């Protein structure tokens, strides 16, 4: 069924669903007449009866292993001795991918259907199923970075006309390197908000597995799942985790991490020539990354993130305190807009702390004293810096 | 008849599907053409997949009709996806030279005029280009027996009668093109909305002449350069409004 | 008028449900038909269930069959197979009841070794690769020429080299020059990523390589593209703790398969790596690797050819100075030139211009080569080479 | 205006006329010309024209109805309604979009990337080339290769020359190039050139004397079935 | 003792230590200098991260090498004053050896030479500083402004800026300064230098320090009460136009 315009009541709207019913009844009449003309003894719904009786019951479940001499196959059920099952006509010979789940017949054990996986026991967590929240309005400033990320990841998907006319393949990947707590994750949430593509997030820690084998296995599975659900906006985050840390649970140690990184650097570029799989990584330490990953042709536009300036600080204060039960005594102009160094995370942290403190007193309105107390609270809970002493 | 309101278009898609389900072999080799004429110059996603399904089917004439329906469906849009499908079919239907010839004709029609011209039957404001529909019907009437036009291929130039450019051109008052920002996005109807809602969704701030595909309108981003014609398609003339 | 709207909306669902019910996840296609009810004819023949089992010692005739885990029967033939068609190691379609050798089957191959066989020939050609004329010539003379025209090698009575390295800095064209070979060849092009040969359980990489080489030998002419062999390429070394000895085991199994107590059998193999330094000298030894290509950073003429190849498309303004652009980009791998072309195309889009000019290309090349210089790969990996 | 397609007739004409009356009283002729074209009443289009005193609106309505390919006769405007400025507009488009560089039919095929009767393949290539460089007035496959026509055999020679007229569509310049192939004694070549003559001026109508009609009318009465067929086909295409 | 080479030619041709010192300079405070007909002005900013830094004993960002030539730096402050000490002792030695007050060109050549030697000698990392040298030669009224890079390359600039966000100040000077028509007054030079600074400093009138160099052994340091005086009319003329 199609969509319906307009939203409100209108005679033309009634005409539209009148056309809908007219065409629907006309399809129904055509199908009825066609069926009645057909020889029911081999037509109508007797095909369902024949399919059910030939299929037999119950249909067992096994695993396909080969398609040699089509109309023949070697299934391998977990308990059966790997029969030489023949392939029937009802099954579609295009979904019989070696390694699928076929439906053997109970007694004669002839394939009478392919059971699609449709499980996604782990991907369901990965697959973005509900847009997080924040749109691009919630990001204060950062206009250049937003423009770059848009023209790299959004425009190729929503508006390919500019790129195909211009004759350039879109920039493959983007890495968001910058100082910690500066919106590198927020911008990913924003691009996930407005999207017509699947958004499979992954964090670099999860690629540091425990067993030797399941280091490249996970990456291969992730990129295969991204490929089949094209297009994909895979968001490998904390990509520096593979380099540092050196987890004890990792059995291989450094070597297994190296193999996993090699598999990643292949799957990003590949001999396989994957389709529309955009890659967006973000990290705090761009330094400790093997330059194979960040090489052009794998991730082209390396967007730099920088701590906000005074105007950006005041814009962040305005956007974050927009949903405030603020008393007039609070002055946003001198609130945190002090030029004594802040970050994109501090401005929200002090707001959260002040809101919690106001909740503690059960004051539904926010006082300037509470905002100042949360300001100093955030200031003390801050590892200041180290390299400034060189230039101090 | 269904080639009017797009709701009739979408219903006719299912109509042709059902008829293809229960149809005799003479009517089998037109359901592709039925999709093509109905969905010309707008390569919608749900149109060409069933056409691809029927392209690998038997009744070689059905396959020829399916690929020609692709060609009509992708008329001038330069759709790389449908171009890849057509190239794949060229690889497959290479033994039968007639299929190869009609495949190459569909390839040529796919990228007609390098993408600056289309077979669109009905333009903005739903005017009817009777010449374009006449040409399409002329090329589709007798191709239930495609061997006829394989013999007499001179009628394949009939598309040149209903062919037209598809572009914007901000002509100055004197009669010369002038650069101006043109807002291009997906068309939306103004029926139930109140006030002054926008007629464009997903705007692109594009400059002077662009190529708006089937399903997009145009509107002047700049406050100045007042267009005498409200419907910004085809040739457009502008005047300098003194404001700003 | 909503009194009309109510049943107007109701009819939609009612009629669609009626149509779905009247017309009637796991099947083929009823509209395609092809699911004829003649399957009873191919169904009454209860010979379709055939136990699979690997044959064994051929008792001079009686056959010993080793049904996976049901039994270890000793069985005769089934009159449908010639007595000389069964040999030890073959898989037999043993009959279910009153077991018999009915149908020999192809040797068991691991599924995970099956999808590593490209049937989707990639979209590149030898025209794409530029600035590597001599290297592409050597790659041709090793891989393509022996299969295309083997008569000359018979006239000279020589064996063309079987095995070729593709060392070089990253993003130089190695994978590109293998994809071009895959497109322009007529033989099977089994691809192997280095990390795929690292399984979990001990000794599984050796089985991986053995089954892969058996599959390759099954075909008349095959090309193997062992890639990122840096993964399974560790030089033999001892540290007391037996570090990553499984990868070493897989590597020695590969080395034995390439040249052991049995000839290879027309299995021309292409390797590719970005750090050839860490390869065991046994692999570098000729016999398993004959020619060692040197994909390196292109020169000025190479840069001009790269720009021409990657700018065959694009609405470039006529009169652009490609020589000047190539000169103002020293020691940059071809991937960086491709990125320069992409960014030059992009900068025109942001300014809404439909044609990118020289002033745009200069800005793009400055931004890419100079701005993105700290994140460059061609300066560390050059030392490894 | 959206009521017309769905609303049951004959009230559709009443809706069109009422909307036309609304638009005329408000001097918004931009939509009014479109509703007039929907109705098809020529006197109604004339009344739209008499409601305008500014020449620029006359030119713009002329452009709209020329895009609609409707032959409404008006003095001082006949060039625009005759689609005579379409060729210059299209060559300006080609210059601005940098699409002047012609594309080979092989470039469309890309058979070089996908690879390990000659007459029919030449016919297909000619059709592809004619569709590609339509209106750009420049090509390298056929314009510079006269022996190219001879590769096609039988009816293929006709479409070969017709591709030149297709490339020179909307341009009266192409008549010179098509003229030379008219002198070839082969009836198929004459028919192909004569058919391409109409396409070279298809949808183009000067106010006084169409050259395509003058050159075309002589060959209609030719006893050859092929030549007369091409003549009538070109007459239908041009007008 | 330490003989190991620290500056090694990279496979792409650059020296990694020198090009790292370029970035080390890129993180320093912005310092800008312009010259008029007979006046050269060295403008500089200060760090605003920490407060409660007095003015009297705080080391001046612009250090006096001699009575006629002054130096300003950017980048690592630790290493720069070593170059200052070496330049001062070399200037005194030049006075002893040639009986002539030092010239801007010779001092800049010496500074470039010592930075080059440290890029050459083994066991020593290159300086992480970039210096600006301004002053007047003896018996000459022409202001000379010189920039010295850690790589050892020195050049004359009619107006140059170094440090963080130096690109913005460079492009600003590229359009609000004319090389062929320099400002004719000390006030105009100071106004241009100040207006250049607010493009980056974005408040911080307290920690904006400006040194004005004049011929005939005249070097002055404008105090805050004059810098804010200039800032007053500069911000007055900014928003209203
Ligand atoms: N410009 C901004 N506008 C709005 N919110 C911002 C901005 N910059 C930072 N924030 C806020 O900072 C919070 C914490 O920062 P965020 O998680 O985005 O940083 P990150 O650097 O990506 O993270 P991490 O360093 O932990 O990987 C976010 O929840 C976001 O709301
Ligand atoms: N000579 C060349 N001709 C054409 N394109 C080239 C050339 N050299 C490099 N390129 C471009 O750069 C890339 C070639 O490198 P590719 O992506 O195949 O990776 P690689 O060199 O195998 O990488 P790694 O060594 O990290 O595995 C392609 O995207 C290609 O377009
Ligand atoms: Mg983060
Ligand atoms: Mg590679």
């Amino acid at each position: 069924l199609p969509n319906i315009y307009p939203s409100t009541r209108c005679k033309l709207k009634l005409l539209r669903m009148e056309r809908i019913k007219d065409h629907l009844l006309l399809e129904e009449e055509f199908v009825s007449n066609s069926e009645i003309l057909k020889p029911f003894e081999k037509k109508q719904e007797e095909e369902k009866k024949q399919l059910e009786e030939i299929r037999g019951n119950p249909l067992s479940i096994g695993t396909l292993e080969e398609i040699i001499d089509d109309d023949h196959a070697i299934v391998t059920s977990p308990t059966m001795p790997d029969y030489y099952v023949s392939i029937l006509s009802f099954v579609d010979k295009e979904l019989l991918e070696p390694g699928c789940s076929v439906l053997l017949h109970h007694k004669t054990m002839s394939i009478v259907g392919v059971l699609q996986d449709d499980a996604d026991p782990m991907v369901s967590v990965m697959k973005m199923d509900k847009s997080p929240t924040e749109s691009y309005s919630d990001i204060g400033g950062l206009e250049s970075q937003i423009q770059e990320i848009k023209e790299s990841v959004e425009l190729p998907l929503t508006h390919p006309e500019l790129y195909e006319e211009m004759g350039i393949k879109p920039p493959k990947g983007v890495i968001l390197y910058g100082a910690p707590g500066t919106g590198k994750t927020l911008l990913a949430k924003a691009v996930a908000n407005q999207t017509s593509a699947t958004f499979l997030r992954i964090v670099g820690s999860e690629l540091i597995q425990k067993y030797l084998g399941d280091g490249p296995r996970l990456c291969r599975q992730i990129f295969k799942v991204a490929g089949e659900n094209a297009p994909s906006i895979v968001f490998i985050d904390e990509i520096d985790a593979i380099g540092t840390k050196r987890y004890d649970s990792n059995s291989g140690g450094e070597r297994e991490i190296q193999r996993t990184m090699l598999e990643l650097l292949n799957q990003l570029d590949g001999f396989d020539d994957r389709g529309d799989v955009k890659v967006i990584m973000a990290t705090n330490k761009i330094e400790t990354l093997d330059p194979a990953l960040i090489r052009p042709g794998r991730i082209d536009r390396k967007i730099l993130f920088e701590n906000p300036d005074l105007s950006t600080k005041k814009k962040i204060l305005g956007i974050h305190t927009s949903k405030m039960n603020l008393s007039e005594d609070v002055n946003l102009e001198t609130l945190v807009t002090t030029k004594d160094d802040l970050s994109g995370a501090d401005i929200q942290a002090m707001c959260t702390e002040a809101g919690l403190l106001a909740l503690r007193e059960r004051r539904m309105q926010v006082t300037a004293e509470d905002f100042k107390q949360a300001k100093e609270r955030v200031m003390k809970n801050k590892v200041e810096e180290n390299l400034e002493g060189l230039y101090l | 008849i269904a080639l009017g309101e797009d709701i009739g278009k979408e219903m006719s898609l299912r109509h042709f599907g059902h008829l293809m389900h229960y149809g005799n072999e003479h009517i089998r080799r037109m359901v592709p053409l039925a999709m093509g004429i109905v969905s010309v110059s707008d390569p919608q996603m749900k149109v060409f997949d069933t056409l691809t399904r029927f392209s690998h089917d038997a009744d070689l004439e059905v396959s020829m009709n399916s690929i020609f329906a692709m060609g009509l469906c992708g008329a001038g849009t330069n759709n790389a996806r449908l171009a890849q499908l057509l190239r794949q079919l060229a690889s497959y239907y290479s033994r039968e030279q007639d299929a190869l010839f009609i495949t190459r004709l569909a390839q040529g029609l796919l990228h007609l005029g390098k993408g600056t011209m289309t077979m669109d039957v009905f333009n903005d404001a739903h005017v009817l280009n009777k010449v374009t529909l006449a040409s399409i019907l002329t090329t589709a009437v007798g191709l239930v027996s495609p061997s006829f036009m394989l013999k007499h291929h001179q009628l394949f130039y009939m598309l040149n009668a209903g062919i037209r450019p598809k572009f914007i051109l901000a002509l100055n008052d004197e009669g010369e093109p002038i650069k101006v920002n043109v807002r291009v996005g997906q068309a939306v109807e103004t029926v139930g909305q109140a006030g002054r809602p926008k007629k464009i969704t997903g705007w692109i701030t594009q400059s002077t002449p662009v190529l708006l595909n089937h399903g997009e309108r145009a509107e002047l981003e700049t406050d100045e350069y007042i267009s005498y014609t409200s419907h910004i398609e085809g040739v457009v003339i502008l005047k300098k409004n003194p404001d700003y | 008028y909503a009194a009309k709207l109510k049943q107007t909306e109701n009819d939609l669902k009612d009629i669609e449900a009626r149509i779905k019910e009247k017309a009637g996840s796991d099947t083929g296609l009823a509209p395609s038909h092809l699911w004829d009810i003649m399957g009873d004819r191919q169904r009454l023949g209860e010979e379709h269930p055939l136990q699979v089992a690997r044959c064994t010692k051929i008792i001079k005739a009686k056959y010993v069959i080793n049904l996976k885990q049901i039994a270890k029967f000793v069985v005769g033939l089934g009159e449908r197979v010639s007595p000389t068609d069964i040999e030890e190691g073959m898989r037999v379609g043993v009959d279910r009841s009153k077991y018999n050798i009915e149908l020999p089957l192809p040797p068991r191959i691991d599924p995970s070794v099956t999808m590593m066989t490209v049937e989707e020939k990639p979209d590149v050609t030898y025209s794409d690769v530029g600035g590597c004329k001599d290297q592409i010539e050597k790659l041709r003379e090793v891989v393509e020429l022996p299969l295309l025209s083997p008569e000359r090698f018979a006239t000279l009575g020589i064996d063309p080299p079987k095995g070729i390295l593709l060392y070089g800095p990253p993003g130089t064209g190695k994978t590109l020059c293998a994809r071009a070979v895959a497109n322009r060849t007529d033989a099977t092009f089994i691809r192997v990523i280095g990390s795929e040969l690292v399984q979990k359980y001990v000794g599984e990489g050796a089985r991986m390589v053995r089954e892969l080489f058996e599959m390759a030998r099954t075909k008349k002419a095959c090309i193997i593209f062992f890639d990122e062999i840096d993964a399974v390429g560790g030089a033999r070394f001892d540290d007391g703790a037996g570090g990553d000895n499984e990868v070493q085991r897989t590597m020695l199994e590969l080395i034995t398969q390439l040249d052991g107590f049995d000839p290879r059998g027309n299995i021309k193999v292409m390797f590719a790596t970005n750090r050839p330094n860490t390869l065991d000298p046994a692999l570098l030894r000729p016999g398993r690797i004959d020619r060692k290509v040197e994909f390196s950073l292109p020169d000025l003429e190479g840069r001009a050819n790269i720009f021409r190849i990657h700018s065959k498309s694009m609405s470039v303004e006529r009169g652009i100075r490609w020589e000047l652009i190539s000169r103002l980009c020293p020691n940059s791998t071809g991937a960086e030139l491709r990125s320069v072309c992409t960014e030059a195309g992009m900068f025109a889009i942001r300014a809404r211009r439909k044609v990118a000019t020289e002033k745009d290309f200069l800005k793009a090349v400055d931004k890419v080569i100079s701005g993105y210089k700290k994140f460059s790969s061609t300066s560390r990996y050059m030392q490894y080479n | 205006v959206a009521c017309v397609p769905l609303l049951p007739p004959p009230e559709d004409v009443a809706f069109l006329k009422t909307a036309y009356s609304i638009y005329l009283s408000q001097n918004e002729l931009t939509d009014a010309i479109a509703l007039a074209v929907r109705l098809g009443e020529e006197d109604m289009i004339r009344s739209v024209f008499d409601a305008t005193s500014d020449p620029v609106m006359h030119k713009q309505l002329a452009y709209i109805l020329a895009a609609q390919k409707t032959s409404f006769e008006y003095e001082g405007v006949q060039d625009i309604i005759g689609n005579g400025k379409l060729s210059e507009h299209f060559l300006y488009l080609a210059k601005e979009l940098n699409l002047t560089g012609p594309k080979v039919p092989e470039d469309i095929y890309k058979s070089h990337l996908d690879n390990s009767d000659s007459a029919q393949q030449n016919l297909a290539s000619s059709f592809v080339n004619g569709f590609l460089n339509l209106g750009y007035c420049n090509d390298k496959l056929i314009v510079d290769n006269d022996n190219w026509v001879y590769k096609t055999k039988g009816d293929g020679m006709t479409s070969a020359v017709a591709s030149i007229g297709s490339i020179y569509q909307w341009n009266l310049d192409g008549l010179q190039q098509l003229d030379k192939y008219l002198y070839v004694d082969e009836p198929e070549v004459k028919a192909g050139a004569l058919l391409g003559i109409g396409i070279s001026a298809s949808g183009v109508h000067d106010g006084e004397v169409e050259p395509a009609l003058l050159l075309l009318q002589d060959y209609v009465t030719n006893p050859d079935t092929k030549i007369s067929s091409a003549a009538i086909l070109g007459l239908g295409i041009a007008f | 003792g330490y003989d190991r080479a620290l500056s090694i030619f990279s496979p792409d041709g650059h020296i990694f230590q020198v090009e790292y010192a370029l970035e080390a300079v890129k993180r320093g405070t912005c310092a800008v200098g312009v010259k008029g007909k007979n006046c050269v002005v060295l403008g500089c900013e200060r760090r605003s991260t920490l407060k409660l830094q007095d003015t009297r004993i705080t080391p001046s960002k612009v250090s006096k090498i001699d009575s006629h030539v002054v130096l300003s730096f950017s980048g690592l402050n630790a290493d720069s004053r070593i170059l200052i000490e070496k330049a001062r002792v070399e200037a005194q030695s030049h006075r002893l050896t040639l009986e002539d007050p030092v010239t801007v060109e010779y001092l800049t050549r010496y500074v470039a030479g010592v930075q080059q030697r440290y890029t050459q000698s083994g066991g020593v990392r290159p300086f992480g500083v970039s210096t600006l040298i301004a002053g007047f030669d003896p018996r000459d009224d022409e202001p000379k402004l010189y920039q010295t890079e850690p790589s050892g390359i020195y050049s004359s600039w009619s107006a140059q800026t170094i440090g963080r966000n130096s690109k913005t100040v460079r492009e600003f000077l590229e359009k609000n300064y004319d090389r062929k028509e320099p400002p004719a007054t000390v006030e105009e030079c100071v106004k241009l230098t100040v207006r250049s600074l607010l493009e980056v400093v974005q408040t911080g009138a307290k920690n904006i320090e400006i040194t004005v160099v004049k011929p005939d052994s005249d070097i002055v340091a404008l105090s805050s009460e004059e810098i804010n005086q200039y800032v007053t009319q500069i911000e007055q003329e900014k928003q209203e136009q």
